[PDB]
């Protein structure tokens, strides 16, 4: 109607949130560098079954324990005080916490080879860094530790049954042995984690002009809308 | 009056007199619009169910087949049906308040309620036979029908302005509404596609919507790399632009 | 108060022309040529095989890869050495993500998957430094693919010593045998079908292709704001 | 465990809990209710909730 004219219209559309959205994306909002490593789970002397655990294994909560525990996650998450969406608020939920830890880190698998890469976000170049490091060091561990735990377990039924009889228990002991103590299987590394240099998180000019242009449109839409409400009289 | 109150009155009007066309006024065609979706499920079932169940045997086919298809029947109709708004209402284009708008207005607001309604009944009947019919994100499904209907009113609207004039290019539009069935991902599971015919098949914004409603109604669905809904909300958006700049340039020119 | 000045001659002259004379002005003149030298491999085992060849294909985009080539053949002071066209040029002083984007728009690899291929075209601005990146690369890259499998050996090899060091006893001594066998055994080799050549004339800067492309995208900018003045001049009725 | 005993407490909520006295039947569908188990296609990991 007439109370909807197109200086409010402007003003309430495409002025004051790019005017918002701008005061936030400089002065308020914080850099997140981001490294990126590309690995795959080889066995040593099919594999799509043992890439596949990592890709749950590093949005798991047991990683995000071990990880705080590590490297104190929770408080370098909290430091930018400045920007208060991309920050991790002090006392927050445990869950929240590990919605927070898998929207920060991204793991995409390419199933056309099993190539398994993680890109990790963080407030330090350093620091995710490190972070993307641990992951893979935990991951590497963890993926050896299923085998040895069904090594053991199938050593423990070897030590628990003990002289042909003798012979071949001995036998089922050193193969279980030998099971529990190899190498099974290693993580190999394509490309090992990287040192940003800048952050590559926000880009802020992108998502600026892309608004902008958002704004744009839905003013134009709402000005031709009402336009066309308001020609019949 | 205001014109806002008078704009109810005309849409009113022009509302009770497309039911009353399209339904054809024994309410015979509710039949019609009833028995398309099962038809297309009888057919559809009967070749495809183990491949299926070879695909994803943890998705029912009949509830994949309702969110696949009935989105796109919408999608359909508000597209064909908003496109030849302007000759069915051509003899009454003058009594100073029947602007195409409101008769293109009224056609969407009778395709979005009759669809609302086959969906209801669907889910109700789906539920009724012990399938899985409650979406576990209910909002997140909703808003991605609401891009699906305003890419389609969009485009039908454009449409219509465009080819007010050469009513054979209409021909054009059906005749490519056709494989649109086929290529986006309604009847079969896009996951089978082999990836090499994946790029071109993320041109289509109606595979996006359909791909993020489907992942929006059951629990635990994957999702393809590429897929968003930044592509075709935009798409949505610029198509709306395009198609109230160009009927408020030939606004005049429809009347006859 | 502005729909009397934008007319069709001065809209025209705005987005149609004078970008166009700007960038025919840019690509004729200012442009600097950039040499392309081809190869095609393949990696297959000594003694299928297209794993080997995705590690490759994701490893001659690394950083690590990179990191390598720019100390060996120090690649960021040869791209900033045309100052005549900086649209292609790698400025001084830039980031390393920007210079990770740079090199891989500079570096094309082409799988092929029907006959299982891989082709590597480098683009440099003089021929014998783009024969002599696809050396380099093609020479890391094989170092690459045999350091890959020699990691794994010397990892059993380390569980072989253990094995020593616990004890039968010659069972332990042929397992470390062969661990140092494998260890420094040549195990895979990468062929070459088309060794890097020398390039003579410079293909990529396709001027006219990018001008053809500059006239579709000019015309559709021109219609569009076209659109949008008369429908803010039938606004202003 | 007790699980009859402890779906029980909260008489707060009368849609969600478990009422006394009910039929068995009625009871296996609301322990089908509480855990939800999902077996995922692609690698076969099994999640229970
Ligand atoms: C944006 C353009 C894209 C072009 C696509 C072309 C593909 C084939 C289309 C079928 C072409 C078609 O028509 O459908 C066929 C059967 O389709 C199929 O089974 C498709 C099988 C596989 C396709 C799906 C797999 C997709 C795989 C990846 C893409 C019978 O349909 P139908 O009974 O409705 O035929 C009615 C006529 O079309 C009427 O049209 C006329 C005419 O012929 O009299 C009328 C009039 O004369 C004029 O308006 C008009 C003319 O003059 C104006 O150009 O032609």
């Amino acid at each position: 109607v007439s109370r909807l004219t197109a200086k409010r219209l402007q003003w309430a559309l495409v002025y004051l949130p790019m005017l918002v959205a701008t005061v936030y994306f400089l002065v308020f909002s914080a850099d997140r560098y981001v490294s990126e490593s590309v690995i795959t789970v080889r066995q040593t002397s099919a594999s799509r079954e043992d890439t596949c655990y990592l890709q749950t294994y590093i949005h798991s909560m047991g990683l995000l324990q071990k990880l705080d525990q590590q490297l104190k996650l929770r408080e370098h998450f909290g430091t930018p005080l400045r920007d208060p969406l991309f920050r991790l608020w002090g006392g927050t939920s445990q869950e929240w916490f590990l919605e927070y830890y898998r929207s920060r880190v991204e793991v995409l698998m390419d199933d056309i080879c099993g190539l398994l890469t993680v890109r990790v976000q963080g407030f330090e170049p350093e620091f995710a860094q490190a972070l993307n490091r641990a992951i893979l060091e935990e991951s590497e561990r963890f993926v050896n530790e299923l085998s040895h735990r069904m090594a053991r377990e199938q050593g423990q039924f070897a030590e628990a049954e003990l002289e042909d009889a003798y012979k071949l228990a001995l036998a089922a002991v050193e193969s279980a042995r030998i099971e529990a103590t190899r190498k099974l299987k290693s993580l190999v590394v394509v490309e090992p984690p990287v040192l940003p240099e800048i952050a590559e998180y926000p880009r802020r000019w992108y998502n600026l002009a892309t608004l902008l242009v958002v704004c744009c449109l839905i003013y134009g839409v709402v000005s031709l809308v009402v336009a066309t409400i308001r020609d019949h009289q | 009056r205001s014109p806002w109150q008078i704009q109810q009155a005309v849409l009113f009007a022009l509302f009770l007199r497309e039911l009353k066309t399209r339904l054809g006024g024994r309410w015979l065609g509710v039949f019609w619009v009833l028995l398309e979706p099962v038809a297309h499920i009888a057919v559809m079932t009967t070749l495809f169910s183990l491949a299926h169940r070879a695909a994803m045997p943890s998705i029912e086919y009949p509830v994949f087949l309702i969110t696949g298809l009935i989105p796109f029947f919408m999608f359909r109709g508000l597209v064909t049906r908003l496109m030849e708004a302007i000759d069915s209402n051509r003899g009454l284009f003058a009594y100073r308040q029947v602007k195409p708008i409101d008769t293109v207005i009224a056609r969407a607001m009778l395709e979005i309620s009759l669809q609302s309604i086959v969906y209801l009944i669907a889910l109700g009947t789906l539920g009724w036979l012990g399938f899985h019919f409650l979406p576990v994100r209910a909002l997140e499904l909703a808003g991605v029908s609401a891009v699906l209907i305003m890419l389609g009113a969009s485009l039908g609207l454009f449409f219509a302005v465009v080819t007010n004039e050469i009513p054979q290019a209409r021909a054009i539009v059906r005749i490519s509404l056709l494989p649109l069935y086929f290529v986006s991902g309604v009847i079969f599971p896009v996951h089978t596609i082999p990836p090499q015919y994946l790029p071109l098949l993320q041109l289509n914004p109606v595979l996006h919507l359909i791909e993020l409603s489907r992942a929006s109604f059951f629990p635990q669905y994957r999702v393809l790399q590429g897929i968003n809904l930044a592509y075709p909300a935009g798409f949505a958006l610029l198509s709306l632009f395009l198609a109230l700049m160009l009927y408020r340039l030939r606004r005049h020119q429809l009347a006859s």
